[PDB]
């Protein structure tokens, strides 16, 4: 058994970029997530911890720096970017979400804050990338999403498509900086080299557009979402929710007859309609007839049962059912129970304990942890600048001057 | 040229969604994946539409498998021939990473779990992917992509108040919530043996992947005791947040404003209509508050304009737009294309179509874009006489008995 | 494990939870109804706003692990049946009114005929024999006989019950223990018995030192709860916390609680700084106690439970909270130890989730069992099971003497 | 010919003050030889606890409380801190079925004595061990007795009166019945199965599990339902009338609970069939619940002119549930405790003839047997030490000389 502690890991993220140092932090990486003297605007939205408004009350910062200590620079100082210039002399990575073109007009330049830490690696996350045409420009999840192709695919036909939760342009570009963080720092340790690492959300969201660029690339065909293929990828109505099931895929035979197979079983009127090869082509499951009927007759039976029994039945008969899970749901889970995901950790700042989301993986060595409770605002900055070698009066004038803040 | 997993080796017999992409990012930072696919059991994907031209001839016509696995090789072994564990344990003594994600069990069928994999390669890191844990009361249920949108709750989310949730109409958590994790699995174990010597494990739950990156509706409800509810394309702060219709077919700008600033901007590319000048949409909490109509009355704008030309005119004065893009205008980019993301590789039977990188700008060690997706057993002969040792009798000897194809 | 144990189980309201204990640990259990229903499954609380015959949360719990049979013992082909199944049984438990099994002819002496190993343990509101054996209890009245009632208050009040009925619990368990017992002795001598058990005399095993009271110095005790500091219970901002911060002259105990209560900062908190705490006159007198409650609950009335436990034995002082349902499921040591069960339920189309073991063994292991049986849902592979005929068991089924479902 | 169930089960019994005591009392009077080790310099805290003999605390055998927890064992005393003294230890667990303590975690550990050691000095004894919650956990270091876990079980809060303070049992509760229970079964399984195995196992207890085991309401209603189960006083859910009444006498109630139409019938003509009663508002059970407030109060309105043994009589003759809430005096007086032999006098050299009980148990043909007192400290020193463990004189002389044990 070993951990990640031997990294240290500078986390300068607000709404966007937090989960990548996260990442870290959850293998035991000593994180220190840097704000300025404002506030991280993650603090600043909800949902909230009860009805507390205040900067320890977001659940999600409380989430994503979760395992980070924090401190508080104002890099328009000049002795602010002297001591994140200090600071990036003995780090292993940087994760920054600046606006593209800042850090550089402060002289604080990829070339400047390795010049005397060859390996350092930089990433930087932003909505377009440091370059190219958008980069100039401001970006938000739902604008990221919209230009990326993933936000057309959440609906069909005419209708205006839905959001994904949790701003899902944000957390597909921190996984991917994550990745590419990690991917640096290893060959960084390899080649005494770092670099810089440029992951942009419009990027990581078009990896998510399944296969819609092949779709027009391959055969000069638009889609939009799945959802109206007959038993492929279908949701459907149930009597305390929904169900979603893939009953069939492509020109893959196996999977339709277990399906009837349970119709049949349950006595399901109209089963008998559902037991023909008419269903097996992806045109005629996404014809007007073959969708609508296989509503008519699936939706009849489910409407009458929970969402529990179907996910039971449903596998119980091999079908790839799995109900469409709200939050009460996910944390009476039995599988979750079982596997111990859901941490629960006493909060001092609150008051209360709070209960996050788990491990997403498992090792045989490493230990995933939760880490300490997310930092309140230069909590830890004396210590993290005693720790680079700066004296108490050099902090306490710092301070006096306005280029850090720390907590009182 | 530098690439930054030189040397790497993947012993890849990841199939379908999650592992296949994750394992070409690798070959896409310079590691050897070798895939091992069967014709007894090919991927699905390669009978999955699109295909080139809507021929879906053979199994090397399929962009929805193409893209999934640039920059392999691939070998075609009969893990079930009783004489092709022998090829796979060489292969396993020279691969770096071992990777799957079949159902719980499969490996040690084949007699391939991680206490043989620890035997024959102990540098080896033998990655796993369950659905949702290798043990527990659902260890052995089956699902898609859509299936762990759904259970991990991302879907319930992803939908109009009272309407029908719809989810992202994707089979998301495949396509980044589980691949990223697992690389990132592979690159700490893979660091860690850097000062160990030793592999070790990396084992995932998609299921608690993708509930990490949705922590709002756990959180919330464990927090305050409610769930929280789907909001459309509105924003809990963001106002006005939403989607509207501009001129064209199916044309809708996205349009998200954070602070007053950015309100008085939006405000000045309408025109500074007096409608917007009232006090009802004054400040963000009455913003907010009046978001129906302020949607309304924005829409019923947007409407008369074109989306790009707004959208140009909405980013140069500082507010967060963009129009709602088909797949087609993301090929056609000139922002994605200028980055270098898409990229088109030529392919023996299906002539040049279109891949991409994946979304990392290495400014030392840059992903590279080199072969398109293999044919099945397209490098048996190869692998087997190169890196595996096999003499060429032995080769002909194992295609004989069908071992391999 | 215990699966070469046969176990008949005759229980109603009264009983259950003795045969669900060797149910637990793999035994062949197998509950006897009368064609007319176990009386259990017509109370609550309930699944939902179902009250039909497999609502019964208490039901499905005590039941849980077992298979089900209905036999009417009224009809002389229901006893012929009994009987049989008796001579392959290691244990009966049971809880029918005194007299009853030996009226019909089925006497302990009758039972164990041709089975000298039977253990027969009874399970009754006050015993097989004794004054009060031919009358009816309840829990409460048990309750209220045995002296275990009039302790759940102070003073002049009367007393509260406690939930899930005790009295019959408190049997339940010494009956698995007397079971026990006399199946360890018969499995040594070949020779079972009757093992007797009344609710009465379980209780007054929970009367703490009341009898000891009255014999050694003539006092009639009732409940604690008016000793300051020494097993109260005090309102905080959501609910009630039970602390025992001093016993008998225990300084040291006490000590760590006045520094919690300097340490946040508690108004009074030098009032408890004094030895007169120490002495246990001071702290049952009305002043001692009221000033006690006066100086901590102007603390406790601010905070929640929650806060209390973990800051009270963060200062190392006994403090918990006073647990409702909702505490109980988000406790987060019963979430590390995985102590809640979650079973799907088949009848009710749902899952049920049941506390979990009361224990944990080096070898043997603890297991909720089968969801608990439907009535009649086993009684032909039973009666099967001891040599009856399909044939037979329709005669049997026709003239009543047993329901099959 | 007297026949004793666990004839030849000799118990090594570290265990103290709770539930671990009580528990093997049970196997003492099934025939065990239940051997307590108790240090002079650490006695049992209820030792020092009232009731006293005559309300006089002086010394350490004096205490109804801790004695009515320990009749019928021997009593060795040893400093286990001594290192001599671990090897005494070791001998009776060489010879000892069932080895028991209720140390915080740990403690077994310091001695070299935890189960990987005891496995090797005798593989067949069965280890048992408890904790509040578990060994290992957010909360496994936290601390409570009875009345805590009463709390935190979930038992506390549906134990009052709807919409006052809570009030509990009155009692350390969980200690006495819930936990020494499942210890027992626990044992007597492991028992079992060594009978067929020939080996000793591990048995493990969480105290706060044990006790939910046997209040499963509250959880399970929360889980089904998201409604908390709330408190009832002393009514019911289903029966009506249910509650506790007042009769003549000071502090007298009487409990009754009516489960069916021809309950309540008896109960009206018992009352003299007052015609407030004949109302079709308390003619079905539902009604009944329905209007449970007045009924109560028309119901004690009668009971309080009546003396309550005569009532309690008259009602059981007709079939109703009924009793007296008792006190302990009633209960130690009660006709049928006393005609069941539940209790039981034993003579003590310091307090005397004092009250016992057995367990709740009557065997027809291995009786539970209640023989001595609760020991002093140290009363079989010399005696295990010399006819069970094989020592001699002058090695007995040695150990107690240098204070190492008595
Ligand atoms: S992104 C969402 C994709 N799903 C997951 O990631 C979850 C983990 N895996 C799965 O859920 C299942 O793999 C899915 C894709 C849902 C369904 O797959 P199957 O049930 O059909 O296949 P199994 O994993 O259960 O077992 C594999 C079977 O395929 C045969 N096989 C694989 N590779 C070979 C080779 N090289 N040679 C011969 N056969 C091969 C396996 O033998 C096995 O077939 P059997 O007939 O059962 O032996
Ligand atoms: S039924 C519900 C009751 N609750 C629980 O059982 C859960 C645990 N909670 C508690 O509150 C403690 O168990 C209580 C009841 C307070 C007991 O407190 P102790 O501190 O006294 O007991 P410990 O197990 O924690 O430590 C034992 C200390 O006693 C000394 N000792 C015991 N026996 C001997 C012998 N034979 N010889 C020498 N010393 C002995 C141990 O050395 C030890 O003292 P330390 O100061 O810890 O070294």
């Amino acid at each position: 058994g070993q951990d990640f502690s031997r990294f240290r890991v500078l986390d300068m993220t607000g709404e966007l970029g937090p989960y990548a140092a996260k990442m870290f932090a959850g293998l035991g990486a000593d994180v220190i997530h840097v704000e300025s003297p404002a506030g991280d605007p993650l603090r600043r939205v909800g949902p909230w911890f009860g009805d507390r408004r205040d900067a320890q009350a977001s659940l999600q910062y409380l989430y994503y720096n979760a395992g980070k200590r924090g401190i508080a620079v104002d890099l328009e100082h000049e002795a602010g970017r002297t001591a994140f210039r200090r600071l990036c002399d003995g780090a292993d990575l940087l994760i920054e979400s600046c606006r593209p073109g800042w850090l550089d007009g402060l002289g604080l330049s990829y070339e400047v804050l390795s010049r005397d830490n060859a390996r350092l690696v930089q990433t930087s996350i932003t909505p377009f990338g440091r370059t190219g045409p958008l980069a100039p420009y401001p970006g938000s999840d739902l604008t990221c999403s919209a230009l990326s192709g993933f936000l057309y695919l959440a609906g069909v036909d005419g209708d205006k498509p839905v959001r994904a939760p949790d701003n899902q342009a944000y957390r597909m570009a921190e996984a991917y900086a994550a990745v590419g963080s990690a991917i640096a720092l290893f060959s960084a340790q390899r080649s005494g080299r770092g670099q810089v690492v440029d992951v942009a959300c419009i990027e990581a969201q078009a990896m998510a557009l399944e296969n819609a660029a092949q779709f027009w690339d391959l055969e000069g065909k638009i889609r939009r979402g799945r959802g109206r293929e007959a038993g492929s990828a279908t949701l459907h109505p149930c009597a305390d929710g929904f169900i979603a099931l893939v009953a069939i895929m492509g020109r893959n035979k196996p999977m339709w007859t277990p399906f009837v197979r349970w119709m049949e079983a349950e006595g399901v009127e109209e089963w008998q309609v559902l037991d023909d090869d008419k269903w097996i082509d992806y045109a005629y499951r996404t014809s007007e007839e073959g969708y609508a009927t296989f509503c008519r007759v699936f939706e009849r039976y489910t409407r009458t049962r929970s969402k529990a029994y179907l996910y039971e039945i449903g596998q119980r008969f091999n079908v790839a059912v799995t109900p469409v899970s709200d939050g009460r749901d996910l944390l009476a889970n039995p599988q979750l129970a079982h596997r111990g995901f859901w941490q629960t950790q006493f909060n001092d700042t609150l008051g209360a304990n709070v209960t996050y989301p788990g491990a997403p993986y498992e090792f045989g060595e490493m230990q995933w942890r939760l880490g300490r409770n997310a930092p309140r605002l230069g909590e830890h900055t004396r210590e993290v600048l005693a720790g680079c070698g700066y004296s108490a009066s050099e902090i306490d004038n710092l301070v006096r001057e306005g280029a850090v803040y720390a907590e009182q | 040229v530098e690439r930054a997993l030189e040397g790497i080796v993947v012993c890849d017999f990841s199939w379908v969604g999650a592992g296949p992409i994750a394992t070409s990012v690798l070959a896409q930072c310079g590691a050897d994946v070798i895939r091992i696919e069967s014709v007894k059991r090919p991927d699905t994907l390669r009978r999955g539409e699109p295909f080139k031209d809507g021929i879906g001839t053979g199994l090397d016509r399929s962009g929805y498998f193409a893209a999934r696995n640039a920059n392999k090789r691939d070998i075609a072994l009969d893990m079930n021939h009783p004489s092709a564990r022998e090829v796979a344990v060489r292969l396993i003594a020279k691969s770096d990473i071992v990777i799957n994600n079949f159902r719980v069990g499969q490996m040690e069928k084949w007699k391939l779990g991680w206490d043989e994999v620890q035997k024959i390669n102990p540098r080896a890191i033998y990655v796993t992917m369950s659905m949702q844990g290798t043990d527990g009361p659902h260890s052995r249920y089956m699902g898609y992509g859509v299936n762990l949108n759904a259970l991990c709750g991302l879907t319930a989310r992803a939908g109009f108040a009272g309407a029908p949730p719809f989810g992202t109409g994707t089979n998301y958590t495949d396509h980044v919530m589980v691949p990223t994790h697992t690389l990132f699995g592979i690159m700490a174990a893979l660091l860690e043996r850097e000062v160990t010597g030793r592999g070790q494990t990396v084992s995932l739950s998609q299921l608690e992947s993708a509930i990490s990156m949705t922590p709002s509706a756990p959180m919330a409800f464990a927090a305050n005791g409610e769930v929280l509810g789907p909001q459309g394309y509105g924003d809990a702060e963001a106002a006005p947040h939403g989607v509207y219709t501009t001129l064209g077919y199916r044309k809708w700008i996205a349009i998200a404003v954070f602070d007053d600033a950015q309100w008085a901007a939006l405000r000045r590319v309408m025109g500074n209509p007096p409608w917007a000048e009232d006090d009802g949409f004054a400040s963000a909490e009455m913003r907010r508050r009046n978001a129906a109509e302020l949607d309304e009355r924005i829409e019923a704008w947007t409407a008369t304009q074109y989306g790009d030309w707004l959208m140009a005119e909405l980013l140069k004065a500082g507010v967060p737009a963009g129009e709602v893009r088909d797949a087609r205008e993301a090929i056609e980019d000139e922002h994605l294309r200028r980055r270098g993301f898409w990229a088109y590789l030529d392919h023996p039977e299906v002539g040049v179509t279109l891949y991409n990188r994946a979304p990392i700008v290495f400014s030392r060690t840059p992903l590279e874009m080199k072969t398109a997706a293999p044919s099945i057993g397209q490098h048996t002969r190869e692998v087997l006489g190169g890196m595996l040792g096999y003499s060429h009798d032995e080769i002909e000897n194992l295609v004989s008995h069908e071992v391999l194809v």
